[PDB]
């Protein structure tokens, strides 16, 4: 169920640098030694993105304008899913992403979230 | 999409210097909004956080130039807008640009501003006598004021008692000091509170088919404020009169002006009105001391029609300020397009009203309420050429904008244009890169571009 | 074109009755409302009689079986007729033909001086 | 529903006078437009007239409006017409019909419509 | 309408300006050709349907 | 006879027109003018102006 | 009274997107905060089949 967690301290975040990673196939057409030129959301070089790490659980509600590159680099596996929605206030429809260690959970519905969801 | 990599050395816990393409997963059937995320640890309570890190970004609408190997794999990738060499390999379609100057695309400044600039609003609507009036009508027999040729501003109504309903049917309240009518009536009058909701197309209620019958298809507006504060009479105020009593309700946009008896019997009464003869006419109670659904209100409404005559009531105007020395959208009355707008001394003709050149294009305005003659420029615009000494050598590069004075966008101005990123030396050295009116550019010695 | 209205008065007489009546001009008078309104500083309107054309009349419920009204057209003139003097009626009484649901095209009169105080 | 119908239209010399008194059967006109479309041989149903139901003045129609007049008892039904010195172009098909205001200009039912000639 | 007649004219002289009569039209217009001026021209056949 | 206009049996007439390569047969009342030679006239023939 | 309908709404709605934002419109500079009164109008009417 749902619980109020308390004892969570508020701290800044950090920044890094983006070294031309984030680029993705935009279809399913194969091409083959020639330089297509496409207009699809892809990540900019060099954009500065966030560096939240956890040693802390710290665990804000990001916005989600069009994307988000979710480069996670781990080796005990913590990251096993991501939630979604609007406000996750019971109110309207959210979507929920489960990475079992058997199977993966994929399920949009509209649960009873709280301020501090985690496994 | 997802791609799973494992790393070569030990590293300092940062993003890897490395390029690797995404492969699509899942395209489940969603679509809901979606504005906001957050992931999910995995707490191993023996509680323990563990060990994570993520680099959550963000992505944006951009053009990449993408190279396909011979396998069908991504190698490499051109961002096509972060810097003038990548924006030079984008519009070459290559990755090795030789060393000279190549033109990528054309500089050109954004209005800032929205401007209309309309004439004056002469003609004024009589709002006076409906708005304003001490005792509007009764209930039982309303007024009509057929308005003439004007344009009706509704925005003079805010200096009214606030908290009045603003309800326009049909039309949209937004968009409704735009709309050429042909003619609008005004029907004033004064009823409780609770009865407010029973002026509206085609819904339940005793004055709202005993007394003024509102068509189903009233495509119009109405007003109602309170009016407990001047119209509430403490010695017995029985000067409004509503009615209640009648054989069958009325059409809709009815004038019932008979005062004839009322029988809920059977029997004759002949103008008695005694047992079981009642007078079809009530007097409302209006006391400070009573409730809001008792309080009297003033209900006025503006029936809207239209025909195929010439337009007596349209809307009013914008007619916003007008900024100079700024390229902003001109719309004086007959217009629409950027331009600068500066005081001019072209004398013009008390009949002229636009300005033409050799060209045959607009150059000159004059405008509609405070008569001026100005003198519409389009803004700054050239070409943006990028001076490469090619890949090879190095990666830096300078820009030259054509035709512009680089002042509105090291800066050395040419006669060719106005160089960005290249210091002029006094010395001569023959052409490399040939830039105009006698410029030349190359890379020489601490390397880097230099102009002479 | 002309009033030829408010003709009349009266002055301090408790326990009596008021005999004022206003006559109307010879005009295209057929859907007129006569009725009498009240000039106290303080209470502008006023409603106490009323003349729709069917001949029924309708009395305010304050002075219910108070006022009576009669219809006269001998030398065309309007008769009014009520009982029950109080103190508080210091006002300036006036015939009004253009009553509510009106005030387009309204007209009154100059007044009639009618003052009772004891 | 409604059985409207006209009456009316004659022989009429040139400069002369003519009484297209129509009326109906039962439809609620209080709060409707009447009015009048002439329709002269080879051209469309030309407006000529429109009398208000919520208000009661007329609108007239091009420089022949010098001539016609409309109006209305407004007792059962009823629609005339006065024609006061009829030229030669004036012969055409009118046809009493009438709309509703509110909504779009698209005329209400029509009626069988007479014949007025001149020569 | 069931079995509408395509009565055939041919060797004619057809005079396009006597059919303007009472019961109003649907604004008789012409999709292909000029609806005056069709004195002017000549067909070799034509088709006309009830 | 009581129903309104917006359903009343309207007598269509379709005059479909067809222009192969033959020779006309049926134009207008229009009366043929006299034939004039060595001088500019507008001819009006059937398919030539 | 089961179907309703909006009547304005501040820009173009852009294609295949659903409003269900029945939030009080706002067309002036006062606060509203939920009074439907002047510039604060409700942006769904509803229909009146018969
Ligand atoms: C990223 O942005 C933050 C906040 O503006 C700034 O402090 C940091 O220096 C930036 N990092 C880079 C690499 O630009
Ligand atoms: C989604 O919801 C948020 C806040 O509730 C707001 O941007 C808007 O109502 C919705 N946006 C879109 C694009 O549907
Ligand atoms: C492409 O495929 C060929 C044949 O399988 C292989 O020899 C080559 O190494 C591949 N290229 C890359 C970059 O893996
Ligand atoms: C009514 O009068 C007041 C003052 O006399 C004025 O401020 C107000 O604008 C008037 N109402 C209208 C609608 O003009
Ligand atoms: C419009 O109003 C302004 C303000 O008084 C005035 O200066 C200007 O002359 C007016 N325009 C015309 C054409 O009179
Ligand atoms: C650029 O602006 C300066 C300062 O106003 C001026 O002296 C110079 O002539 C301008 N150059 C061009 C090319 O317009």
């Amino acid at each position: 169920q749902c619980v109020n967690l308390t004892t969570r301290t508020q701290l800044p975040p950090a920044y890094t640098n983006s070294f031309t990673r984030g680029v993705y196939y935009p279809d399913k057409v194969f091409r083959s030694s020639v330089l297509h030129s496409t207009q699809d959301l892809f990540l900019p070089f060099f954009s500065n993105v966030t560096w939240f790490h956890v040693i802390r659980f710290d665990n804000p509600v990001l916005p989600f304008n069009d994307g988000v590159y979710f480069a996670s680099i781990e080796k005990s596996n913590i990251i096993r899913g991501w939630i979604f929605g609007t406000t996750l206030d019971s109110k309207t429809q959210s979507l929920l992403i489960v990475n079992n260690a058997t199977n993966v959970v994929i399920k949009v519905c509209e649960f009873q979230f709280c301020n501090d969801p985690f496994l | 999409y997802s791609k799973h990599t494992p790393i070569i050395v030990r590293e300092p816990e940062d993003l890897p210097q490395g390029f690797s393409a995404l492969e699509p997963l899942v395209d489940l059937p969603i679509g809901i909004n979606i504005t906001r995320f957050q992931t999910l640890l995995a707490l191993h309570r023996s509680w323990t956080a563990g060990a994570a890190a993520y680099y959550v970004g963000y992505l944006q609408p951009r053009t990449f130039l993408l190279k396909y190997n011979e396998n069908g794999t991504i190698t490499d990738a051109v961002d096509c807008a972060l810097d003038p060499l990548s924006e030079t390999k984008c519009t070459l379609k290559s990755f090795t640009v030789e060393k000279g100057i190549y033109q990528t695309s054309n500089f050109r400044v954004q209005p800032t501003e929205s401007i209309v600039r309309f004439p004056n609003i002469t003609n004024l609507c009589p709002f006076d006598e409906v708005f304003n009036a001490t005792r509007f009508a009764s209930v039982y027999a309303w007024n009509r004021k057929r308005i003439s040729n004007c344009v009706a501003d509704y925005s003079v109504l805010y200096n009214l008692a606030p908290f009045f309903t603003f309800k326009c049917y049909g039309v949209s309240p937004t968009k409704l000091n735009d709309l050429c009518f042909t003619n609008v009536y005004a029907d004033s009058f004064v009823i409780r509170g609770d009865e407010v909701r029973q002026i509206a197309p085609g819904q339940t209620g005793n004055i709202a088919d005993y007394n003024y019958k509102l068509p189903d298809d009233f495509t119009g507006c109405v007003i109602a404020w309170n009016s407990n504060k001047l119209d509430s009479k403490v010695s017995g105020n029985y000067n409004y009169l509503y009615r209640l009593f009648r054989k069958s309700n009325l059409k809709p946009f009815e004038r019932d002006i008979s005062t004839e008896i009322y029988q809920a019997g059977n029997k004759p009464c002949n103008g008695v009105a005694g047992f079981n003869c009642y007078f079809p006419l009530r007097s409302y109670s209006f006391r400070p001391t009573y409730g809001v659904g008792h309080q009297p209100y003033r209900v006025v409404v503006l029936s809207f029609e239209l025909l195929h005559a010439p337009a007596t009531v349209c809307g009013p105007k914008k007619s916003t300020n007008l900024v100079k020395n700024k390229c902003v959208n001109f719309n004086f009355n007959g217009l629409k397009g950027t331009g600068v707008l500066t005081e001019s001394n072209k004398k013009f003709l008390p009949f002229q009203q636009f300005g033409r050149d050799i060209a045959d294009t607009t150059d000159a305005v004059r405008d509609p309420q405070t008569l001026e003659i100005l003198d519409i420029t389009p803004c700054s615009f050239g070409g943006v050429s990028v001076i490469t000494p090619g890949t090879n050598t190095s990666n830096q590069v300078a820009v030259l904008y054509q035709g512009v004075n680089c002042t509105e966008v090291n800066v050395f101005q040419t006669r060719a244009g106005c160089l960005i990123g290249a210091e002029y030396v006094n010395n001569s050295y023959e052409c490399d890169i040939p830039i105009g009116a006698g410029i030349c550019a190359s890379y020489q010695t601490s390397q880097s571009i230099i102009a002479y | 074109e002309v009033q030829l209205v408010e003709s009349g008065g009266g002055l301090v007489q408790p326990g009596g009755s008021l005999r004022l009546s206003c006559a109307a001009s010879d005009s295209s008078f057929y859907d007129y409302e006569m009725s009498w309104v009240r000039q106290v500083p303080g209470k502008t309107p006023e409603w106490i009689g009323s003349m729709y054309p069917s001949g029924r009349t309708y009395i305010n419920p304050s002075l219910k079986s108070l006022v009576t009204i009669s219809r006269d057209n001998s030398e065309n003139m309007l008769y009014l007729q009520m009982n029950s003097l109080r103190a508080e009626d210091t006002a300036m009484y006036y015939c009004v033909s253009n009553w509510a649901s009106g005030s387009t095209g309204d007209y009154w009169g100059q007044g009639t001086l009618v003052t009772v105080s004891s | 529903e409604v059985q409207l119908v006209e009456s009316g239209g004659g022989l009429v010399q040139p400069g002369g006078s003519l009484r297209l008194s129509c009326a109906a059967s039962d439809f609620y006109f209080d709060y409707y437009e009447m009015s009048w479309v002439r329709q002269a041989p080879g051209q469309g149903l030309e407006w000529v007239s429109t009398i208000s139901g919520l208000g009661g003045a007329t609108y007239y129609a091009d420089s022949v409006k010098g001539r016609f007049t409309i109006s209305r008892d407004n007792s059962k039904n009823t629609l005339y017409l006065q024609m006061n010195s009829l030229r030669a172009e004036d012969t055409a098909l009118y046809y009493c019909a009438t709309r509703s205001p509110f909504g779009d200009y698209a005329f209400s039912y029509w009626g069988q419509g007479t014949l007025v000639t001149v020569s």
